[PDB]
């Protein structure tokens, strides 16, 4: 806005070019893609994975270890990653490298080559990823929370390729999805540090006589339809306890919903974490899932509340790690927990929770805010998904002028299932663990018994 | 623009950083103290008071620092290591003042309740418990203990178990009253920070701290300097699948001339590891021969440690109890810095490690915190700070000829101390060692 010292135009191919910040003592940059899993439909799965793993390979103008080499004179702070609404391409240089960098990735961007032996490079090794993923609950569990949320379509195909399809991707495959995705108008070129005349020149210099393909228009609105999932315990290894663990939401928010400061409040007011929490004073121990949870019972190990939200649907909920004993009194405890941040007349949101929620929110925020990288990245998204860049004052008086009754009313439409986003998701609660079924119960039953979710649509 | 200072009264220093367009910031007081500052019955008093010192002050119980901290949604932490003492917040702007009040109150105003010191001793031995499970940090322990033997710098900071299980409130309140001195403290801060006002609370929450009576500017030297002493510890345990060894010389000081050009040469070796390389597009020809006929090691990483007044620089190696010779992979280590002693090196090693180098120290000086960290730490083991443009002119200077004096200075005709854990029987001997390497 205007303290960010952020300006934004476009260049003739569409291309939104963003800069903000002055001077510093180094510079940040990158390039945003509106591409992810969300967009591969069944036919291109597991093509964003792949192009995200041979960013800055060979180029039709560069040299494989030409490439490698001068990547790493510029100080080698440069990365690729992508997600289920996003694929990105960024770096931190020094303040008079900027253009050397936005050299190569654009060449990476436009000119990839591609072989034969990088991509079966590349393949090869996705299926050694893969594996290794599906033993780390961290990162399944929130695969399956999704897969379930949205019936594995949009916001739920597989962030994950199925171990199956990887030897099938092809060239052509990674060629449609480039012509389809990779084009100016689905990209935004961004600075941190540089001033927008000089961002205005290089990206006009490496970007700017590039031109669309002009693609089928293929971008589906996510419809979160709830859902029910469970896969084995996992293995039992040497010292390490067993845990079953179980996550259970209901549709979120968007990220530029006007009641998104009042669910992020809400989320750091159950907070929780590990039954470890190491650490100083500052980390959340008065949140109510320590409190309420973790202090409480100790046949849970973890205890944590989580928020995904995107460009048009969220899921909201909790998850909970214990010991195999315990998992008959999970949903329930969940459930009550859920029902006490609105629905219990004598456990109300009090002045002080929400005042402390309030301000840790905020710290996190600005805090988090105080790194280039973080800054880079929080403005190519923002641009990216509605062009523009909510300033910081903005943000922080929105959750300042937060009252208990707000965070309350959010409260309730989540977990009511009265969410009504454009997708229209019915308010089915989402429920996902691992273990043996059995052990977590009936558990459509001790949801309703709360009055959670919603029946009759 | 830049780093502005200014000294209190009882000699406290005051270093600040602005960052434009923020609205929070860090701030944290460093205490040149730590482990080296204890003495062999004394050894472990800094970091048992780490923990009391949360516990509860004359002015605010446990409990009530914690929620205090929570409400305005800032972070308390410390750390402790063998030179200092270090306790930081980070905080929205408007809380600054009460973060250095809490951080005052903190280090000079606790309890240290006699049931506290009792009942954290368990904590503590668990926690020592746990770094017995952390080979590296053993190893580097005990390579500390024959390098600067019988020396301050050459004890631990968790300390023996016997004395965790000894130590009184009159050993915490007597290194508190011997160490904790206005000329041995840096109030750091950076971010949304106002340094006049920042100088203004430090002297009202920090005034009352005592000056010592013999007074030396922080960069000055403690006392004889640290000696390095040649030796060897070969720890025999069979049932570690893994072996780790630590080889190491005379390194070199925070404030030596010379600091950047030692770090340089680090790189010029640096890592590897047997699943992932060298993390660079063209590995060395030592990386090349570890990897060669079925692997000499799981790992090597070189390695440059620095105080005040002394340093440490060589390489760990991990490798596999049961498949390797380590005496084959120390062969090529020893190559690799001949190599570096005989001027074979290239001008695109060189410059490739030079813009590593650059890109470690400045591209990671990213938010308040870090930057609090390379302020504090800097001015109070030398005096100054180098600014981000400094340090970036000191590395850029760097030449390849002032890399192969360096190594020929530094690892000709120079004592080894080496420490080894686990498979010991084909580890070499630290005579061997600098008779290869003098060779
Ligand atoms: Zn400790």
């Amino acid at each position: 806005a205007r303290t960010d010292n952020f300006k934004l135009s476009s260049l003739a191919n569409g291309l939104k070019v963003a800069t903000s910040n002055t001077p510093g003592h180094f510079s940040a940059l990158g390039l945003y893609i509106d591409a992810g899993s969300r967009f591969e439909g069944r036919n291109l799965k597991g093509c964003t994975h792949i192009l995200d793993r041979l960013a800055f390979k060979s180029t039709e103008h560069v040299e494989g270890r030409a490439m490698a080499e001068t990547l790493e004179l510029l100080g080698g702070n440069y990365q690729c990653t992508s997600s289920r609404e996003n694929l990105m391409y960024q770096a931190s240089v020094f303040n008079q490298d900027v253009g050397k960098m936005l050299q190569l990735m654009s060449e990476t961007v436009r000119f990839p080559k591609i072989t034969e032996q990088e991509l079966q490079e590349q393949k090869l090794s996705a299926e050694y990823e893969i594996d290794e993923v599906w033993m780390k609950p961290e990162l399944v569990l929130p695969e399956l929370l999704h897969t379930a949320a949205y019936s594995g379509e949009t916001l739920g195909s597989p962030l994950i390729c199925p171990r199956g399809l990887i030897p099938s991707i092809s060239k052509y495959y990674l060629l449609d999805y480039r012509n389809k995705f990779y084009t100016p108008e689905n990209t935004v070129a961004a600075f941190v540090g540089v001033p927008h005349e000089k961002a205005l020149e290089l990206t006009g210099k490496y970007l700017g006589d590039w031109q669309s393909t002009h693609p089928p228009i293929t971008k589906k609105v996510a419809q979160y339809t709830g859902g029910e999932s469970c896969i084995p315990p996992a293995p039992v290894f040497g010292n390490l306890p067993e845990l079953f663990h179980i996550q259970i939401g209901f549709e979120g928010l968007p990220i530029d919903h006007p009641d998104i400061y009042a669910l992020a409040t809400l989320q750091t007011l159950l907070g929780g974490g590990g039954s470890f929490s190491a650490g100083g004073p500052g980390k959340g121990m008065y949140s109510r899932l320590y409190t309420h949870v973790l202090n409480q019972y100790y046949f849970v190990e973890n205890c944590v509340a989580f928020n995904h939200s995107y460009s048009d649907s969220g899921i909201f909920g909790i998850s909970l790690s214990c010991i195999p004993q315990a998992a008959p009194q999970a949903v329930e405890v969940i459930a009550q927990q859920m029902y006490n941040t609105f629905a219990n007349k004598d456990l109300r949101l009090t002045e002080d929770e929400v005042s402390r929620a309030k301000n840790q929110l905020k710290s996190s925020l600005l805090m988090n805010l105080e790194s280039k990288l973080v800054e880079l990245e929080d403005m190519g998204r923002q641009v990216l998904m509605h062009g523009r860049k909510i300033p910081v004052n903005e943000m922080i008086s929105k959750i300042e002028d937060l009252k208990p009754d707000d965070i309350s009313r959010v409260a309730e439409m989540i977990f009511t299932g009265n969410v009504n986003n454009a997708g229209n998701g019915k308010g089915r609660a989402t429920v996902v663990m691992q273990g043996d079924r059995g052990s977590f119960g009936d558990v459509e039953n001790v949801l309703k018994a709360y009055g959670l979710g919603n029946s009759s649509s | 623009p830049g780093t502005r200072t200014s000294k209190l009264p009882n000699g406290l220093t005051i270093a600040t950083e602005y960052i434009p367009n923020t609205s929070s910031a860090t701030v944290g007081i460093f205490v040149d103290a730590g482990s080296r500052a204890e003495n062999v019955k004394n050894n472990g008093t800094a970091h048992f008071l780490q923990h009391l010192a949360f516990k509860g002050t004359q002015n605010r119980p446990q409990q009530g620092i914690e929620l205090e901290i929570e409400n305005i949604g800032s972070h308390l932490n410390a750390y402790t290591s063998r030179e200092n003492t270090v306790y930081y917040a980070k905080s929205l702007q408007e809380d600054i003042p009460k973060a250095v009040d809490i951080l005052s109150d903190i280090l000079t105003k606790s309890v240290l309740d006699n049931s506290a010191i009792e009942r954290e001793r368990d904590v503590i031995i668990r926690e020592s418990e746990e770094v017995d499970k952390m080979y590296d940090e053993v190893v580097f322990d005990h390579l500390h203990e024959i390098t600067y033997k019988d020396q301050p710098l050459g004890r631990t900071i968790l300390g023996p178990i016997k004395n965790i299980k000894s130590i009184t409130r009159t050993d915490l309140k007597d290194y508190i009253t011997k160490n904790y001195k206005g000329d041995r403290m840096v109030l750091a801060g950076a971010g949304a920070v106002d340094h006049e006002k920042l100088v203004q609370y430090a002297q009202k929450y920090f005034g009352h701290v005592p000056k010592s009576e013999s007074p030396v500017p922080l960069g000055s030297p403690r006392g004889p300097l640290p000696v390095f002493c040649r030796g060897e510890r070969f720890i025999k345990e069979n049932t570690l699948p893994t072996t780790h060894i630590a080889i190491a010389l005379e390194g070199v000081s925070w404030s030596a001339p010379d600091y950047f050009v030692a770090l340089a040469t680090q790189a010029i070796v640096g890592n590897w590891d047997r699943a992932i390389g060298t993390g660079t597009n063209s590995p060395s020809p030592l990386a090349v021969a570890a990897s060669q006929n079925g692997s000499l090691a799981n790992s090597y990483m070189s390695f440059s440690t620095s105080y005040a007044d002394s340093g440490l620089w060589g390489m760990y190696i991990v490798t596999d109890s049961n498949e390797h010779n380590v005496r084959l992979i120390v062969n090529e280590i020893l190559k690799e810095w001949k190599r570096i002693k005989s001027g074979k090196i290239s001008d695109a090693e060189v410059n490739r490690a030079k813009a590593q180098l650059k890109a470690a120290l400045l591209l990671s000086l990213d938010g308040s915190t870090a930057i609090v960290e390379d302020i504090g730490r800097q001015v109070v083991t030398t005096g100054k700070r180098l600014s981000p443009e400094e340090v970036f002119e000191q590395v850029d200077k760097i030449t390849k000829d002032d890399i192969i004096m360096w190594a020929n200075y530094r690892l000709q005709n120079k004592p080894v101390s080496m420490v080894a854990l686990g498979n010991t029987s084909t580890v070499p001997n630290v005579s061997y060692i600098e008779e290869k390497l003098n060779q």
